[PDB]
RNA sequence: GGUUUGGCACCUCGAUGUCGGCUCGUCGCAUCCUGGGGCUGAAGAAGGUCCCAAGGGUUGGGCUGUUCGCCCAUUAAAGCG
RNA sequence: CGUAACUAUAACGGUCCUAAGGUAGCGAAAUUCCUUGUCGGGUAAGUUCCGACCUGCACGAAAAGCGUAACGACCGGAGCG
RNA sequence: AAAAUGUAAAA
RNA sequence: CGCGGGGUGGAGCAGCCUGGUAGCUCGUCGGGCUCAUAACCCGAAGGUCGUCGGUUCAAAUCCGGCCCCCGCAACCA
């Protein structure tokens, strides 16, 4: 299963190793969560409207939320905070 | 008595030697151009380092004709050539000096910085 | 669109409409029907188009009843060709009207909208129509 | 919607004067102004 | 070009981030150095050929390295850690 | 509407010369200018859209047999049948 | 049909068929339909012309192939007088 | 008889 | 559009004429030979037969309607 990152879907975590790891420990435990249940258990991963048609949201803390999108065999990260 | 595919004699420096007429700019069918009327025209011949290339499509005013002008007062002035003198969009002369005496009729036709420049006016 | 599912045969000849109406005379239905007062072929679009029409005016609405069915193949030959050489290809379906037949019936809103409803609908028809209410159409 | 051969009410200010032969559709506003020609 | 690593490559780089940090910002450093304009950059380019052919290899720290392949934006992380 | 491509095969095969150009025009209006006017998301200058109105106008070249087009330099406009 | 560092393209490969699958050299040509191909050049402007490129509808070796000084009331494109 | 190539870090 | 030819495993081709299961080469897969990759050797799985309907007891096969591919023909004014 390979993982996807966009553009501003990289940054992201890639300023996580500046400013406390806290966020990042989510990310990682998100991520496996994700690779044996597309969208469920943790963080109540649930699907998005209109915008985000067709991409599941999971929870990190209550603010941010890592988007995915599994397809295929292909987890996605869009955003792991505000929007796209 | 200038019109399309006659060839110009140019009197200045703008670089230029002999532009053909491309059209007269009088009327939306003005048949000649004379003395003082304004024309569209190709370079058809300069020299190598110039202000004006061969091939440039320019403007400029008619200066002396082969053909007698008419004087209001009767009398008549008759060039050997028909010569021009390249000028820009706002009718200024594009060069810096100009040769060979030019026609009155240029005064009141407006065009003073080439009749002053001009080193005699018949 | 709108077309048989299947047919016994799939060219069929033209045939004249003579006057009368045979049936669908009476309401029905809805509670608002629209009647045809000339006959001729209504192409499977024109329905569709008068559906649509419908609903696209009263969102959300009542129910509309198309009471009829273009099952009949409409001929055309290719674009300019001689005569004869056979029959032209099918180019579309149409349905026989004739002077008397309830083509729509409306039913579940305001008189006010279904008045308007197939008013509209009447437009994007080929001929003249007449709106009706629910009287006399007591045939049950 | 100065000219055509469907001069109808827009508003209700409309007016439907008929003068010179045509049926004209005068309103307060200009826009509505009409002539069925 | 966005990212993509995979199985060897997110495992092969969460160890990274998990057991030495002076590979991990030295790694993510190179895919900054590539993500805009693969091949030429840091670490020290090279075409691969056979086992990997179709893969780039990026000199890392001698032992180590990091091969990945490029197509018309999104690029493609396979492994962090091993020679070839 | 009858300018296109066609359908039909009615006069014409004891012959109705069949593209383009040139010269000469004349007519229609569904108007390209110019003249009147209504709206406008019309401030003004400039436009847009519809209405009235041919009286008169409606350029010169490059390419191609071309009509047509495209291009150059103009123009009040470079109208369509 | 497939394949080389984005893309492209495919020196390479796979397979089917043939008697054998068009070599050199030429190539929008007295041949190129699409086509006024696309870049150059010449012109103010060039469906022609000249130089190039080759996805050659539909060149190609003695019904010769590609060239060639000289010659031509031959057909094309340009200038000057 | 015939049988090819070569995994990229020089202290 | 007018004729005639053809869409069958991933690729390229048989099978359809002679209606009663599908074949061939390459590839794919598992295992060896090797220091390793080829090549080489062993043994595998994989085909809705373009599609929607028909004839038959049974349709890749036979008849039909569309759908793309290929090839010919489009002449005289
Ligand atoms: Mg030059
Ligand atoms: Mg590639
Ligand atoms: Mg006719
Ligand atoms: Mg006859
Ligand atoms: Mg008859
Ligand atoms: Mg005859
Ligand atoms: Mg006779
Ligand atoms: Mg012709
Ligand atoms: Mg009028
Ligand atoms: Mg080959
Ligand atoms: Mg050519
Ligand atoms: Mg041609
Ligand atoms: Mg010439
Ligand atoms: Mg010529
Ligand atoms: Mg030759
Ligand atoms: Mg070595
Ligand atoms: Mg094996």
């Amino acid at each position: 299963m390979k993982l996807i990152w966009s553009e501003e879907s990289w940054d992201d975590y890639l300023y996580w190793q500046e400013t406390d790891k806290r966020i990042v420990k989510k990310i990682n435990e998100l991520i496996k969560d994700t690779r044996r249940t597309p969208f469920e258990g943790k963080g109540k991963p649930e699907p998005l409207k209109h915008n985000l048609s067709g991409f599941w949201s999971r929870r990190i803390t209550e603010e941010h939320r890592l988007v995915y999108a599994v397809t295929d065999d292909s987890l996605l990260i869009a955003a792991c905070r505000y929007h796209y | 008595m200038i019109q399309p595919q006659t060839y110009l004699e140019v009197a200045d420096n703008t670089g230029a030697r002999k532009i053909m007429c491309i059209r007269v700019l009088k009327g939306s069918n003005a048949k000649y151009a004379t003395v003082g009327d304004v024309i569209v025209a190709s370079v058809k011949e300069a020299i190598p380092r110039g202000a004006v290339k061969e091939g440039d499509v320019v403007k400029a005013v008619v200066v002396r004709t082969k053909k007698e002008i008419k004087r209001p007062d009767g009398s008549a002035i008759r060039f050997d050539d028909n010569a021009a003198v390249i000028i820009n969009n706002q009718l200024e002369p594009r060069g810096t000096r100009v040769f060979g005496p030019v026609a009155r009729e240029l005064r009141e036709k407006g065009f003073m910085k080439i009749v002053s420049l001009a080193p005699e006016v018949l | 669109m709108l077309m048989p599912r299947r047919m016994k045969y799939r060219k069929q000849q033209r045939g004249r409409l003579k006057g009368a109406t045979k049936g669908g005379d009476y309401v029905a239905f809805g509670d608002y029907g629209l009647v045809a007062l000339e006959p001729a072929w209504i192409t499977a679009q024109q329905i569709e188009a008068a559906r649509v029409a419908m609903v696209r005016h009263f969102r959300r609405g009542g129910k509309i009843f198309i009471r009829i069915f273009p099952d009949k193949p409409y001929t055309k030959k290719p674009l300019e060709v001689r005569m004869g050489k056979g029959k032209g290809n099918v180019e579309g379906y149409v349905a026989v009207v004739k002077p008397g037949r309830v083509m729509f019936e409306v039913a579940g809103v305001t008189e006010e909208q279904a008045m308007e409803a197939l008013r509209i609908a009447g437009h994007k028809l080929p001929i003249k129509t007449k709106i009706v209410r629910r009287d006399a159409y007591d045939e049950a | 919607m100065k000219v055509r051969a469907s001069v109808k009410r827009i508003c209700d200010k409309c007016k439907v004067i008929r003068r010179h032969g045509r049926v004209y559709v005068i309103c307060e506003n200009p826009k509505h102004k009409q002539r069925q020609g």
